[PDB]
Order: C-alpha cells, then structure tokens, then sequence
C-alpha cells in the first residue's frame, strides 16, 4: 500500500527524495523483556552531522539524497551502552519519497517494511536482543519532533509517527 | 542500559581505618562516585572511575576496570559519614551507608503504658524505649497477655549519635480502647547482642 | 557558579499531576543534557529519563513512559518536569541533574519533595510518656511526648524552649496505616530530678498553625 505523511506546508513534487538513512534513539529504562525500543532520534543537530552521511540536503531523523551504503544496511554509534548517543542507520538501497504538492509525501509500505525489517536484523545482532519495536518520537520542537527537511530555501515539517510504529521478532 | 550492584549495603568502619566499597555491573571507564548527606543532593567525589573532584580531600580514591571498581578512604574521619553510590551511564548504584564503628552498647529499656489523656479520644498506644545502644540490629516483639503480638507494631530509629555513635530505637503498639481494657500484662522483649539474654520490661493496666 | 535551583514541596492526591520545575545558571543552558533523577524516602537514586534543551527531545525510563512529561524553555532557563497519574509510591524527592563532559552529575537541584496522599491538614494531638518505676533504671529515669496523627511533615519537638537538650532523641516519624505521621520524643534525665524540675515538651507544626507546650509528670 502506501504510508502518507501529512506536511506543512506541501512539499513541490521536485521535493522528492531518496531516503538514504535515518538515526535513531534507543529508549532507556529497563524493562528487560528481551526487547529494545527504538525511536526517531531524541538529539539535535549535532547528532545528525556526526552520522556523516548527509548530504547536502538539511533533514532530520531521516537523511534524504545523502551517501548510500556499500553492501549491507550499515549502523553506528559513537557508543552503543550510552543511550544519549544516537545510532546512524545508513541504508544500502534508498527509499523513494514522493512529494505530490497537496500536503503530504508518500512512501511504499512494501519497500519501508523490508527495509525496517534490515535496520531491525543489524539492531538485533548488535544488542543481542530478540524483539526490535520501533516507536513514533519521543517530543520536542516542530523541527526534530516531525521529518523536516530543507528544499528550495522552504523549511516542511512531515509528521513520521506511522513510519515508526512497528515490531520484529 | 545495565544493573549495577554495590557491596556492601552497609559498611562500619573504625575512626581513622580504611573502608572500601565495591561496585559491579552486570555486564575508557566511565564510572562515577557520589557522597550524600541528609537533606543534600548527592555531590560528585570521582568520575573517570579514578579522578577526583576539585575540592574532594586527597583520602578518597578510586580503581578498578572492566567491571570491578572500588572506593576507597583511607583514614575515615567523622565527616565521611554518609551513604556512596556509584554511577555508570544513567544507572545508579543501590547506595553504601558508611557509618562509625565503636564497641557494643546493650539498650536500656524503658515501657510507658498509654496516658489518661489518650484513652479518651478512643486509641491506646503503648511505647517502647531502646536507648543508646550498639550495633543497629535490634529484635522487639509485643506480648500482651503472654500473646505475641503482629501487624500492630511500627518501629522508629535515630540515625547514628553524632557525640556517641549509638542509636535509639521506638516501638509502639496500637490498640483501640476496647482491646486494650480487655487484657492485663503488656509486655516488650528486646533482643540485641549486648545483652545476655533477652530483656523484658512490663506493666499491669492499672 | 553553575546553580540548578528547584521548585518548592508540593502535596498532591492520589491521581493529580505534578510539575516540578529547575531554573539553571551560570553555565550555557543548551549545552548539556539534563536528567531527572528520583529518590524515595530512605531509597536509592532512581534514573527518570533527560532532556536536549537544545532541540527539546527527551529519552524517559520505559517506567514513566506515558504519565512523566519533559519540557524546558530556553528563554529562562528552566526546565520542567512533570509525572502524572500520581500514587502514593511516587512520593519522592525529585532532582534535576547536569550532565557534565565526563557523564558524570556534577551539579544538582536541591530537591523538590513530593507527597502524594488522601490525607488532608491536620495538627498533632500529644500525649505524655511519663516517667514512672517502671522507666527509671538507674540513676536515670526516661520520659516523653508522643506526638501522634499529623499531617503533613515535619513537626518540631524541642524540650524546656532550647534548655534542656543534653539526653534528648527525636525519632523520625512514621507513616500510620491511617495517612497520618505519628512520632516520639524522649529524654533520659536524672531520677532525683523528678519532683523538683518541670519537663515541658513544645511541639510545633508549622502546616496546621500548632502549638503544645506540653508538661510530662511523674506517675
Ligand atoms: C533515487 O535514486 C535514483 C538513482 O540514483 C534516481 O534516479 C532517482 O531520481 C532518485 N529519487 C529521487 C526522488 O530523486
Ligand atoms: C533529492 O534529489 C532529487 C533529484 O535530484 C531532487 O529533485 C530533490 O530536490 C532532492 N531533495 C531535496 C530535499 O532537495
């Protein structure tokens, strides 16, 4: 089918990107249920220019038209045991974003879930947990709480909350 | 995120003697040390799992790697009275309370039957008195009518003697009126190992 | 200097909200995390969750996900914590934390204690533990005031207005099964005292408006 992000305001259709990689927050606590929550990155700007793999394009929690991974959807963290570092989640194969023009971007529920599936099988080996459940985000301001991203000297803020809402066993 | 677990719970030291706290996870080091006093926040002793805090008096050190760490202080002064939690990442120790070791003080016991003045309100408190004793560990069990008594008891204690370094302990069992004009002997009997056997003090209402 | 100075006592009832605040100063408020750290009476430290105040995004422990709320606002440098859905087992003092380069707290609030009960105001009814034979060994002789169905905290006990303190013990109080604090006071005194100097005990419970000036008698 098809995910639909409503944005404000609407995006050209020449605002289509490629999804090249995300970055992630892993939540705290405990729980210890053998699962481990993943939310859109609680950071700021900071966490999102150290994954080094941007581009040119200014987004957050997800990098469009930036560098692609080699072989293998590719995670890193400055260290994984502190959950105030984010994780940058490159991918190998990007994911189309298209932008209509009449107030929201959508993106292939098929090609999102094999690739959320890919990101969960590189997380899961590298907590050594069973069950990844992704999560909308945390909070904060319009600009890191929503996908936002710069294009054509505009500034659009996407609501992400139905791309993280998700379990893997 | 992991468990850290801190050895001892509880730990009594000598004046001017070495005490040694020990902290593990279940699982460089960024291992942190926080002193806390009554009604203070915690203040940061060590962080880098052995670099001491500007200000932090040079008998406080730190080691260990890995997994293991410890706190030491070398010469236990008065001050150094608290409890010590250690810290990696966002998970905090359960605590060390450190306290000053001295020599066995057997309590003084002492019973107060409830006053005149309360039987009218419609309650009855009988109070325990443990003064002044060494160590902490006290056993005190009710008898009322040679019945031991259980869920009508609650127990307070003071925290170490700043001047002696004892400690006191209060009991009081609750009975409404009508319980307690229906039975005759109350008792309290203190168990705590500067006594040789244990002590019992009483009364008869009336 | 770096201050991180905290919100006031609040009391709340079982199912309310709280929002504690923490003012910072004397350091670049959006430079560093700040966490949320709580410590029941008696208990350990309890990790919350932090906040960016940079960009206002927040990580809470998977135990408050849902009722804690994190905010700040960057113009006075204050930051917010607030727990929702309040039971009495949230009774804590709750501190904010700066996180410092080393991940390490080196600055905290002060505190902000929170009650959670049904109970409401009400001043201590107290009673005299007098001083009897069967509170005489010795030598000395013990007596007291039992200061009984309080709320909230504290009370102050102190014996003879400041003359008497030599032999004294306050015990801390505790929580009666009714919602009500209950606590003692007593002294060890000598026995041939009793019959020629007066033992007053003055409680004051700043809450309700209270004042006893209490006179412990022999038998
Ligand atoms: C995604 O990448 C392909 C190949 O690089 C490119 O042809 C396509 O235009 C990109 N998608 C968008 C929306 O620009
Ligand atoms: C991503 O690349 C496509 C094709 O070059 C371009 O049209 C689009 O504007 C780029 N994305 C942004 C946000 O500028």
């Amino acid at each position: 089918d098809t995910i639909t992000l409503p944005c404000r305001p609407a995006p050209p259709p020449h605002c289509s990107s490629n999804i090249t990689g995300l970055i992630l927050t892993r939540q705290g606590g405990y729980s210890n249920a053998n699962t481990v929550i993943f939310r859109p990155s609680g950071g700021d700007w900071r966490d999102i220019a150290r994954c080094q793999i941007a581009g040119t394009v200014v987004s957050t929690q997800l990098f469009l038209n930036g560098s692609l991974a080699e072989e293998e959807v590719v995670i890193r963290s400055e260290d994984w045991r502190d959950n105030a570092k984010s994780i940058c989640v490159q991918l190998a194969t990007s994911v189309e974003i298209a932008c209509t023009g009449a107030g929201h971007c959508a993106i292939s529920r098929a090609k999102w879930a094999n690739t959320l599936k890919q990101i969960a099988s590189k997380l899961r080996e590298q907590y050594g947990a069973k069950t990844i459940i992704f999560k909308p985000s945390s909070g904060g301001d319009p600009e890191f709480v929503n996908h936002s991203f710069n294009c054509g000297g505009e500034f659009f803020y996407c609501a992400s909350t139905q791309l993280f809402a998700s379990t893997w066993f | 995120d992991i468990v850290m677990t801190q050895s001892p719970d509880s730990l009594a030291v000598s004046l001017g003697e070495r005490a040694t706290i020990n902290c593990k996870s279940s699982q460089k080091n960024y291992l942190a040390w926080y002193q806390q006093k009554p009604g203070q926040p915690p203040k940061l002793l060590i962080y880098w799992a052995s670099t001491r805090e500007s200000g932090v008096p040079d008998r406080f050190s730190g080691s260990g790697s890995g997994t293991d760490f410890t706190l030491t202080i070398s010469s236990l002064q008065a001050e150094d009275v608290a409890v010590y939690y250690c810290q990696q990442y966002y998970s905090f120790g359960g605590g060390t309370k450190v306290e000053i070791k001295r020599t066995v003080a057997a309590p003084s016991v002492f019973i107060f039957p409830p006053s005149d003045e309360q039987l009218k309100s419609g309650t009855a408190s009988v109070v325990c008195l443990l003064n002044n004793f060494y160590p902490r560990e006290a056993k005190v069990q009710w008898k009322v009518d040679n019945a031991l008594q259980s869920g009508n008891s609650q127990e307070s204690v003071t925290e170490q003697d700043s001047k002696d370094s004892t400690y006191s302990l209060s009991s009081t069992l609750t009975l409404s009126k009508a319980d307690y004009e229906k039975h005759k002997v109350y008792a309290c009997e203190v168990t705590h190992q500067g006594l040789r056997s244990p002590v019992t003090k009483s009364f008869n209402r009336g | 200097q770096v201050q991180l100075v905290q919100s006031g006592a609040e009391v709340k009832k079982p199912g309310a909200s709280v929002k504690v605040s923490c003012k910072a100063s004397g350091y670049t408020f959006t430079g560093y995390y700040m966490h949320w750290v709580r410590q029941a009476p008696g208990q350990g430290l309890e990790w919350m969750g932090w906040i960016n105040p940079n960009s206002g995004g927040t990580n809470y422990a998977q135990k408050f996900q849902g009722r804690v709320t994190m905010t700040r606002d960057t113009s006075i440098s204050t930051a917010y914590m607030e727990l929702s859905r309040l039971r009495s087992d949230d009774t804590a003092v709750y501190y904010c934390a700066k996180i410092s380069g080393s991940y390490s707290f080196d600055y905290w609030g002060q505190g902000t204690l929170v009650t959670v009960s049904s109970a409401s105001t009400k001043g201590p009814s107290v009673f005299p533990l007098a001083p009897s034979s069967k509170s005489t060994s010795g030598g000395t002789a013990a007596l007291g005031c039992l200061v009984k169905d309080y709320f909230p905290e504290p009370v102050t006990v102190s014996w003879n207005s400041g003359a008497l303190t030599s032999g004294v013990h306050t015990f801390p109080a505790v929580l009666q099964s009714s919602g009500l604090y209950s606590l003692s006071s007593v002294v060890t005194v000598p026995s041939s005292s009793l019959g020629t100097q007066t033992y007053i005990c003055n409680v004051n419970h700043k809450p309700s408006n209270t004042k006893v000036d209490k006179k412990v008698e022999p038998k």
